[PDB]
């Protein structure tokens, strides 16, 4: 501000928003989708 | 004299207040 | 007095407050007089 | 491939052809408004520089 | 010793030049500015004083160090005097005292000897006109020294400074009252020290007496002379009255007004953040999400560093309670990164409907949550996550069965799955229909929003707001 | 000195006759030191601490007579003692649940803004400790479940104390909400569906619902007729008010001019 | 909540009420805002001895809430207690709204020109000449003729 | 639609060009 209270108290990082969605959902993913062939 | 000028200071104030209607009403008619 | 010169002084402030507001609108009409005189000069230009 | 305009129906088995390709209100507007953003962004260099 | 001894003389001339021309050129300039015109205010040196002190708040203040004796405080505070143009000799005397530091043995006249120095402008007989210059002489020497924060025996001297600074308040209200306009200059100056009033107390204890002194100064500025004064006091209010209990939430209703006109800019943007955390504990999301998003785009310019960054962290708290949010790493800063790491994975557990991941975040990151004081939401944010999941499924599916949504959202029971959707329609979450036999949930798509009707009704507020900006442009264009 | 005061505190009161005499005894205290503005020398507040104990049981007597203005008077005093400028006072075992007596009553009147501000004074004290406050804030989580069912599961064991009067109001305020929260909008709900939440067996409350709702009374079933409900168009009149908008719209364009 | 203590109808406690009010009202200025409806009951009651002082604190919470002419309605309605406070800012506020209402009422009556005159309370015209004795005591002639032109009478 | 769409662009012509031209003459005069 610098006044008042607060002074007292592409990129891959941009792509990480979509990448972190892959961390908790469906991995990447290859091996699992590759296993879906012979399952059914 | 303080209340005396209190009644003397709104003349030019109201004179300039009506001077606002002066320029407005004149420039609108001059516009047309 | 104190009724008073501070109270009437507050009266002198409201007038100066309205006068400053009037002085504002005066300056608001000063460039507006220029915009009026401009087109009025253009009103003389179309006749020129 | 745009060679055929229409839609089918799987339940009752009927292919219905419908089209309304032209829109002159939306396309000629939104494209200019996106361009209008480029007119302001290019002027943001004038704004911020003249003030400080 | 010979090398370090010769390097001592050069630096002090630097404050003897730029810092000399700080308060002498601005104060001497504001002299003729405050004698007339005095329109508005303006008094452009008032905002110039903001460009100085805030720059001084970094370097050099008055001190430093700088390898001087800190004799700049007694320098300008004596011999005001003042009189007709002979006051230019007082500035000449201020230059003569500069050579005393670099010639004779230099001594420190600050601290214990500052008590008689604050009485000098009243003892010089007389000021005789501008209190802000004496207020500046009672602040710019003393207030930047507070950033040392030694806390030993000088805290009462900072209190003695505010004592004579309250004597300036005695001269603030009593004196003038006829086309003053110096209070508007003081409303910026008296705000800073009033923020320092909080800073001095915050290092010892909360102020019970100054809270009563706040309401006294709050109402006395209304309606007689108020420009930005009540707003800066309202900032002091919502600041401490939020962090400290209680009832101060609804206290804002009787203070508003607004208070118009908001001054100045980002001052009211962070104010919208202060009252935003209020509405955050009020649980109203619609008004809280618009006041926080507006506070981000209306707050310039930083840097540095974490002031705007850390205040933006707690600003998206209302977005975590909305139920619709993306990942917050787009607002991340490399300096704020390490600090928001417990707060980063937090919203990552909000985007997921996992109960084990949501509970592990509160357990591991609870150490950071204690300093935030945000535990109020963590109990009811579980219901916010389950609304994010049910909105994700209802938007991605026409019919969604209660048996299929049970284990996918791991509700594990049909009974509470019916209790979720029952109060979802009460909250207007989804239109999904439910047929009760076993039962199951058979819904249908929602439509008729279309184009004609609703989007054109919103355009009424769009253009009516646009023509208000036209009025904001007409008002702004008429000032020059 | 003064008294006799606590002699009737251990025996409480058989009826409201002794409660009126205890108020007359408290009236003598209000005519001397009142509630304030005596800073002290906190020794003069020792009888005010003894006053807190009889004001606590006074709220216990005020909630026993069900009178709302009487309960809020004795409670506000206990809240002002904790809101007093002197925060150091002898601790009482009832200090926890007496805040809940007002907090659970604050939930009975359904104040969402005043609920979280009550926890704002002591946010940390209501989490790691004070189970008396922790149960209703956990019960508020059950209201978001919703409960319905979980309420009686939390009602199994409570000290409480005195929460019985407020939870019965919490009952009745949920009971009329069962009729509202079920529909709109569902297609149909069977008889045994709503009967599970209504508990009892065949009370006159659901017989009253079969009438007051209206809605519909069907055999062994209920309906949302008619229809879903009333099927709002909503109106074709707003086509006229949009022209009224253009009136002032051209007016805002005429102010430029 | 000190408002809950007002349930007693005896005015003897109401004097101990306002005695608590006028002190801590700094923090309770927002708290008394919901009690304004109860202040109206104490003012409209004829058997209330503090109704003269109840109008004082009524104008306190009003002027605090932004009410100007509403404070003047309970100013003249405060009896002699409205005339007895010369202290600090609270005096000059209410009397300025009273004098402005006084000077615009006299000019209004001057345009009648005669007959059908509006009722004139003794307190709005009283502070005029009563406080004018200060001009006679302070001997200042500039303020003497000043009020003379304001009243027009 | 033509109202709201064009008035938004007319505003973009009115607001932008005015603030530019006004900030030009205002701050460079004194």
């Amino acid at each position: 501000m610098s006044e008042k209270k607060q002074p007292v108290d592409e990129d891959n990082w941009d792509d990480d928003n979509v990448e972190d969605d892959f961390s908790n959902q469906l991995r990447a993913e290859l091996e699992k989708h590759g296993y879906k062939m012979e399952t059914s | 004299d303080l209340y005396s000028r209190y009644k003397k200071l709104q003349q030019e104030l109201e004179f300039l207040e009506v001077q606002e209607e002066y320029i407005k009403d004149e420039q609108k008619n001059l516009k047309k | 007095l104190e009724e008073g010169k501070a109270g009437s002084g507050l009266r002198q402030y409201y007038l100066s407050k309205i006068e400053e507001l009037q002085l504002i609108v005066n300056d608001k009409s000063q460039n507006l007089r220029r915009l009026q005189a401009q087109r009025n000069e253009l009103n003389a230009k179309v006749r020129l | 491939d745009k060679k055929f305009h229409g839609i089918l129906d799987q339940g009752e088995g009927v292919l219905i052809i419908f089209d309304e390709p032209p829109v002159d209100k939306t396309y000629e507007a939104a494209l200019e408004t996106i361009q209008n953003m480029s007119k302001v962004v290019d002027s943001l260099y004038n704004k911020a520089k003249k003030l400080t | 010793p010979p090398g370090g001894g010769e390097q001592e003389p050069p630096p002090p001339p630097a404050p003897q030049d730029v810092e000399m021309k700080e308060e002498a050129a601005t104060g001497g300039g504001s002299t003729g500015e405050a004698d007339g015109k005095t329109a508005a205010a303006a008094a452009e040196h008032s905002q110039r004083e903001l460009d100085t002190v805030t720059l001084e708040d970094i370097k050099e203040h008055v001190k430093q160090l700088e390898k001087a004796v800190s004799g700049k405080e007694p320098r300008f505070v004596l011999r005001a005097l003042r009189m007709l143009p002979s006051t230019s000799r007082r500035l000449n005397h201020y230059v003569l005292y500069k050579a005393v530091q670099g010639f004779f043995t230099s001594n420190n006249a600050t601290r214990d000897f500052l008590l008689p120095f604050l009485e000098e402008p009243m003892d010089t007989e007389a000021d005789l006109q501008f209190r802000p210059r004496t207020g500046k002489a009672a602040s710019t020497p003393l207030l930047p020294e507070v950033e040392a924060y030694l806390q030993l025996l000088v805290v009462i001297f900072m209190m003695n400074s505010k004592r004579y600074k309250e004597a300036q308040k005695i001269s603030d209200d009593l004196m003038q009252k006829i086309s003053t306009q110096n209070r508007r200059a003081l409303d910026l100056v008296a705000a800073k020290c009033y923020y320092y009033h909080a800073r001095v107390y915050e290092f010892l204890d909360k102020l019970d007496v100054v809270r009563s002194f706040l309401h006294a100064r709050l109402r006395t500025a209304t309606l007689r002379h108020d420009a930005d004064g009540q707003a800066t006091l309202l900032n002091l209010l919502l600041r401490n009255y939020l962090h400290y209990s209680l009832y101060d939430q609804a206290e804002k209703l009787v203070s508003k007004s607004v208070f118009p006109e908001q001054a100045n800019n980002n001052e009211w943007a962070r104010y919208l953040y202060y009252t935003g955390r209020i509405k955050a504990i009020q649980l109203e999301y619609s008004e809280a999400r618009r006041t926080m998003t507006n506070a981000l785009r209306k707050a310039p310019q930083h840097t540095a560093v974490g002031f705007k960054q850390t205040v933006h962290k707690l600003l998206i708290v209302v977005e975590l309670l909305l139920g619709e949010i993306p990942d917050r790493l787009q607002f991340r800063q490399p300096s704020l990164k390490r600090s928001l790491m417990p707060y980063f994975l937090l919203t990552q557990a909000v985007r997921t409907g996992n109960l084990a991941k949501f509970n592990q975040v509160l357990d591991q990151f609870g150490e950071k949550f204690q300093a935030d004081g945000t535990y109020t939401l963590i109990i009811r944010l579980r219901h916010n996550v389950i609304k994010t999941g049910v909105r994700m499924i209802s938007l991605s599916y026409s019919r969604i069965s209660l048996a299929d949504i049970a284990q996918k959202l791991q509700l594990d029971s049909p009974e509470d799955a019916e209790f979720i959707v029952a109060k979802a329609i009460r909250d207007g979450v989804i239109e999904a229909s439910i047929n009760h036999e076993k039962g199951y949930v058979q819904s249908k798509e929602m439509i008729d929003i279309y184009s004609t009707r609703e989007p054109q009704l919103a355009f009424h507020q769009r253009i009516s707001f646009c023509l208000d900006i036209h009025n904001m442009s007409v008002k702004a264009m008429r000032f020059p | 000195m003064y008294e006799q005061l606590k002699g009737e505190w251990n025996r409480k009161s058989p009826n409201l006759s002794k409660c009126g005499e205890e108020l007359g005894r408290l009236k003598l205290v209000l005519l001397e030191l009142n509630f304030l503005p005596t800073t002290g020398t906190k020794l003069t507040k020792q009888q005010l601490i003894l006053a807190r104990d009889i004001l606590e049981i006074g709220a216990q007597w005020s909630i026993l007579r069900k009178d709302i203005p009487s309960f809020e008077r004795y409670m506000a005093q206990l809240k002002c003692y904790y809101f007093d400028y002197k925060e150091q006072l002898p601790e009482s075992a009832y200090m926890h649940q007496l805040l809940g007596l007002n907090l659970l009553f604050l939930l009975s009147q359904n104040r969402v803004a005043e609920f979280h501000t009550e926890l704002e004074r002591l946010p940390a004290k209501d989490i790691q400790t004070n189970v008396y406050i922790k149960h209703p804030v956990s019960l508020e989580q059950y209201l978001m479940e919703g409960s319905y069912n979980k309420v009686f599961l939390a009602k199994g064991n409570i000290p409480a104390e005195s929460y019985t009067f407020f939870i019965d109001i919490l009952l009745d305020t949920i009971r009329d909400e069962i009729a509202g929260c079920i529909e709109k909008a569902y297609e149909k709900i069977l008889f045994t569906e709503a009967t599970r939440i209504l508990f009892f067996n065949t009370p006159k409350k659901m017989t009253d619902y079969a009438k007051k709702r209206g809605w519909v009374l069907g055999p062994n079933n209920y309906y949302s007729f008619a229809s879903q409900q009333q099927k709002p168009e909503d109106t074709t009149i707003p086509s006229t008010e949009l022209a009224k908008q253009v009136i002032e719209y051209a007016r805002q364009l005429e102010m430029i001019v | 909540g000190i408002i809950s203590l007002l349930d007693e109808d005896e005015p003897q406690l109401k004097e101990f009420a306002l005695h608590k009010l006028n002190a801590v009202v700094n923090d309770f200025w927002a708290e008394i805002s919901e009690s304004v409806d109860k202040i109206e009951v104490l003012y409209e009651d004829e058997g209330f001895r503090s109704r003269q002082f109840a109008a004082l604190v009524a104008s306190k919470v009003f002027y605090h809430l932004g009410a100007f002419e509403e404070s003047l309605n309970y100013a003249l309605g405060a009896g002699d207690l409205f005339n007895v406070n010369d202290n600090s800012e609270y005096v000059e506020t209410i009397i300025a709204k009273c004098i402005d209402h006084y000077t615009k009422q006299c000019v209004e009556n001057a345009d009648l020109p005669e007959g059908e005159k509006k009722p004139i309370d003794q307190r709005l015209e009283g502070i005029v000449n009563k406080m004018f004795q200060r001009c006679l005591d302070d001997h200042k002639y500039k303020q003497a003729i000043g009020i003379a032109l304001e009243t027009r009478r | 639609y033509l109202a709201s769409l064009i008035r938004s662009v007319v505003a973009l012509h009115n607001l932008i060009n005015n603030k530019i031209a006004n900030r030009d003459a205002e701050k460079k005069e004194g």
